[PDB]
C-alpha cells in the first residue's frame, strides 16, 4: 500500500464525512435521475474514486483532486441550484479543494 | 422522463 | 353557452393541439416531478383551465391569457432549459399569445 494511497485513503474518508445521505457514494442512474446520461458526459462518485485509490490508478493530488471537481462540477450541472444535491456539492466543492491544500 | 432526482 | 365562452374553447382547443403528448393536459404530482409544489406556487393545466372555461369563470380574454402564460412559465421554471417540457413550454407561450390577438 504505496505513499500516495495512505494519502488519498485519508482524503476521501474527509470527503465521504461531509455527505451523511450518501448522494455520492455510488454512480447515479437515468432511473433515478431522469436524463442524467445526456447531460453528464463523464459520470463520478466517491465509490469510483475508492475503486481507483485502490487500484494505484491516481498517480498524484492533482489526479485525485480532479476527479473529486468531476464528480463536484456533474451534479451543479445536472441538479438546480434550489435542491439539497446542489447545495451539497457546491459546498463541498471549495472546502475539499482547501482541505487538500 | 420528468423533472430531476428525488 | 356564452360567447365569451365560445371564444375561449376555440382559442383552448387551438393551443392544446400544440401538445400532442398532454405534457399541460392535466395537474402536475410530485411523484412524477419532485420537488415541484414548493418550487411552483400556484399550478395550472388545460384541463384545468378547461373547466374554469365551463364555469364562467373568466369574464375577458386578458383573464384567461393571464392563466395560459401562467401554465408555461410553471414549466419554464421548474424544467430544466434542455427537457422537452422547457422547450414546449416556450414554443407556445410565444405562438399562443400571438394567436390571440
Amino acid at each position: 500500500s504505496t505513499p500516495i494511497q495512505q494519502l488519498l485513503e485519508h482524503f476521501l474518508r474527509q470527503l465521504q464525512r461531509k455527505d451523511p445521505h450518501g448522494f455520492f457514494a455510488f454512480p447515479v442512474t437515468d432511473a433515478i435521475a431522469p436524463g442524467y446520461s445526456m447531460i453528464i458526459k463523464h459520470p463520478m462518485d466517491f465509490g469510483t474514486m475508492k475503486d481507483k485509490i485502490v487500484a494505484n490508478e491516481y498517480k498524484s493530488v492533482t489526479e485525485f483532486k480532479a476527479d473529486f471537481k468531476l464528480m463536484c462540477d456533474n451534479a451543479m450541472t445536472y441538479n438546480r441550484p434550489d435542491t439539497v444535491y446542489y447545495k451539497l456539492a457546491k459546498k463541498i466543492l471549495h472546502a475539499g479543494f482547501k482541505m487538500m491544500s | 422522463g420528468k423533472g430531476g432526482k428525488g
